[PDB]
RNA sequence: GCCCUGAAAAUGGAUGGCGCUCAAGCGUGUUACCUAUACUCUACCGUCAGGGUUGAUAUGAUGCCCUGACGAGUAGGCAGG
RNA sequence: AAGCUCGUAUCAGUUUUAUGAGGUAAAGCGAAAACUUUAAAUAUGUAAGAAGUCCUUGUUUGAACGUGGACAUUUGAAUGAAGAGCUUUUAGUGGGCCAUUUUUGGUAAGC
RNA sequence: GGAAUACUGCCAGCUGGGACUGAGGACUGCGACGUAAGUCAAGGAUGCUGGCAUAAUGGUUAUAUGCCGCCCGUCUUGAAACACGGACCAAGGAGUCUAACGUCUAUGCGAGUGUUUGGGUGUAAAACCCAUACGCGUAAUGAAAGUGAACGUAGGUUGGGGCCUCGCAAGAGGUGCACAAUCGACCGAUCCUGAUGUCUUCGGAUGGAUUUGAGUAAGAGCAUAGCUGUUGGGACCCGAAAG
């Protein structure tokens, strides 16, 4: 449970603002999940990796489904083909989004997630492994 | 009668010495001269449990499971039936109800008064 | 903005449909009452002209006032004050008399005057300190749209609806008695009587069962 | 059942006092009246909870608005000044 | 609270039912008080459905044990209702009088 | 025999007197009274009339009158009183700085991270720029020699926020992140088994049974700042006998 973020990004209350809108006036079970999400400290939104992301787009029905990450998109080095998908996040190192632009791909942001869709549809949204440390 | 680990008994001495006498627990060992039971005793709020350790003829069986069966089994039957027809059947038990308008008569039975008696 | 004229037709069109159907509704429970009544009254002049004795229903309904305060209470008593919904003093309830609610009554009985209500005092309980809980938040009655849009899955959509749902228990006594909150009277006008209250309401006090006085006191601490 | 005796000292004194005798004493019944920060109704302050509002241009979105229940406090804790 | 996994129709200093325990007669009545045939409570434990029922039967037919489908929310008493469970650790506290209700032992009387 | 009255109860029966309050600020709603437009006591007070415009009302202040209130701080949680401090005034006067570890939050980059020991430059103890090194992290386990992480779509089953499909819903089906439970697979330690072969004793193929570890099973860290915790430094302040 939180109501407002204790960080001082005015990009990020820009953002909290939008997705408070859309979450109030649309009725869709994703704005609310990613308004929540929109709220957490550092410690508890770990980097995905690129590579997660390829594992996930392996799914039996996931063509193109647009897949969105509410942290950190890291690079990878142990894989090697990388398939040509849309992904939507925060911040992309610049491995990663070399990788992803290269690959034939696209990197966006939220907010124009957030106008190509919505309420979320067609996506798939993806977490970090939380305790692989303490 | 004979026990196996994790059944139900309730502790009852066919005399000063210790009185639980009418408590219910499982039974957690069997040994060749008795058997073993716990307890969970109220510590002024809290339930921590005594592991007591009784004899062969100070213990017996308990019926406290026996009406939940039975009554589980004519729910079967019951329901079997209101599968069979369209019946409001009703399963709820109720509590005891107030009662409802009678009508008694004073034919063979004229109404005697009677007063206190004295000292 | 279109929808000038055609909404204010249909509206005023539809409501004045609820209102016959409240006036039918009402119309019918007032014969009902005055029958029963009337029909009781036969029935024991009956039973005296054919010599023998007519003897009625227990009673199904009591009311229950909370007398004492809040001080030096043991806890077993302090907890049925808390499921009857008795939580500060001179607050009532109504309660379904059964086997297993008559052992409640009795075992706070040093702390309340309970009794059997009748019509014109649920009526004026009703229409006076009638209160809601939608949602939360202690509603005043005030209109039928508040009753029926939350307590019309039970058939009840007037304020008699609930009236009569309360005083003869029907099926959803339950649902229509936990929509009203608790009642919050005063202390009585008039008075007690009674010098001191903490004695039996047999023995010249206040708590326990009057059965019948519970009316003359509610009338006047509405 | 009331009433007397049914032991108890020492500066002058205590149904709280004055006083009270078909009581202003004792047992009881019926009423009327006085009175708390307790109960009821209404306004104002704050706290908590639930709903609305990006609609531009309008005056501040840690805002603006609608509804409801609540308020003792040492050690200690959190927040705004 | 720091905080995050969980408000999950499941919970509760409460009553009712089934049953044990007090067994004191004070029900109440005996085969020559001589019962246990059996109450009313007095606070005393346990239990009251989805980790449940049936069909069908492979291993050390009754014991546990495996299996392949049927079973629906007035889904199995009453009242109330959203504040129980792990992890982190962080602050104060760690020893006392009065009264009531049981119980034991007490003498001038206290206790 | 036929009435009456009393007591108890009900009326969505009528009707006088008194006191306190007047929150809200265009309309919206539920009603009622009328054939009719309209009217109303129906989602919070208006209408008429008089006096004064100043010390009249009101605020402050001194006194009088009615009721109330035991002297502050500290220490023993009670006779809770005792006991200890206080003649009066001004100024001074007590949880601070650092080092090392740990939680929490913010920021930067992210399989990386960290410019400032030093070099270059400078409008000169500032700011700007930089090579090679080095620490922590990316691999664990055994006392040690040492050895050192994929059978498979990186696994099997149950539950699981979302998303997808059929559908108005209600539902039904598909895929299922994080995390949880249970069965397996891989690495090291440990008990056996012991192959194609060789300095005649070397090598340890292969298949196996126990537990075991902050192990692997598509990385999550490094640096700076703030609020705090513990330990050491005189360590919240003063006050004492000593070698």
């Amino acid at each position: 449970h939180r109501t407002a973020p204790k960080s001082d990004n005015v990009y990020l209350k820009l953002l909290v603002k939008l997705y408070t809108f859309l979450a109030r006036r649309t009725d869709a079970p994703f704005n609310k999940v990613v308004l929540k999400a929109l709220f957490l400290s550092k410690i508890n939104r770990p980097p995905v990796s690129v590579s997660r992301i390829a594992r996930a787009l392996k799914q039996e029905g996931a063509a193109n489904k647009t897949v969105v990450v509410v942290g950190t998109v890291t690079d990878d080095a142990r894989i090697f083909e990388f398939p040509k998908t849309t992904v939507a996040a925060l911040r992309f190192t610049a491995g990663a989004r070399a990788k992803i632009v290269k690959a034939g791909g696209e990197c966006i942001t939220l907010d124009q997630l957030a106008v190509r869709a919505p309420k979320g549809q067609n996506t798939l949204i993806l977490r970090g492994p939380r305790n692989s440390r303490e | 009668k004979v026990y196996k680990v994790g059944d139900i008994v309730d502790i009852k001495a066919n005399m000063p010495h210790k009185f639980y006498q009418g408590k219910t627990g499982v039974v957690y060992n069997v040994t060749k001269s008795s058997v073993g039971v716990i307890i969970n005793k109220m510590v002024g709020n809290r339930y921590l449990e005594k592991r007591l350790n009784l004899r062969v003829e100070h213990i017996k069986h308990s019926k406290c499971r026996q009406e939940f069966l039975e009554r589980v089994k004519a729910n079967a039957a019951k329901r079997a039936e209101a599968k069979a027809q369209g019946v409001a059947v009703q399963l709820k038990r109720q509590p005891a109800q107030p009662r409802e308008s009678r009508i008694v008569s004073t034919e063979g039975n004229v109404p005697q008064t009677l007063a206190p008696v004295p000292y | 903005a279109e929808q000038v004229a055609a909404e204010r037709a249909a509206r005023k069109a539809a409501n004045k449909e609820k209102r016959a159907i409240i006036l039918e509704r009402n119309a019918a429970y007032q014969k009902e009452y005055e029958t029963a009544e009337r029909n009781i009254i036969q029935a024991k002049r009956d039973a005296k002209a054919a010599g023998s004795y007519y003897v009625e229903a227990q009673h199904k309904l009591v009311f229950v006032v909370r007398i004492k305060g809040i001080n030096k209470i043991p806890p077993k008593p302090r907890k049925v004050l808390q499921l009857l919904r008795l939580t500060r003093i001179n607050s009532g309830t109504f309660v379904k008399v059964t086997k297993a609610t008559l052992e409640l009554l009795k075992l706070i009985e040093p702390y309340v005057a309970y009794g059997y209500p009748s019509y014109s005092t649920i009526r004026q309980l009703v229409y006076k300190r009638g209160f809601g809980k939608i949602n939360k938040q202690r509603v005043p009655l005030s209109d039928n749209a508040i009753i029926e849009a939350n307590l019309g899955k039970y058939g009840i959509l007037s304020i008699d609806d609930l009236i009569h749902e309360i005083i003869t228990v029907g099926p959803h006594f339950k649902q229509a008695n936990n929509f009203l909150w608790p009642f919050k009277l005063s202390n009585p006008s008039g008075g007690w009587g009674v010098p001191r209250k903490f004695k039996h309401f047999i023995q010249g006090g206040s708590f326990g069962n009057r059965e019948e006085f519970i009316n003359k006191l509610v009338k006047s601490m509405n």
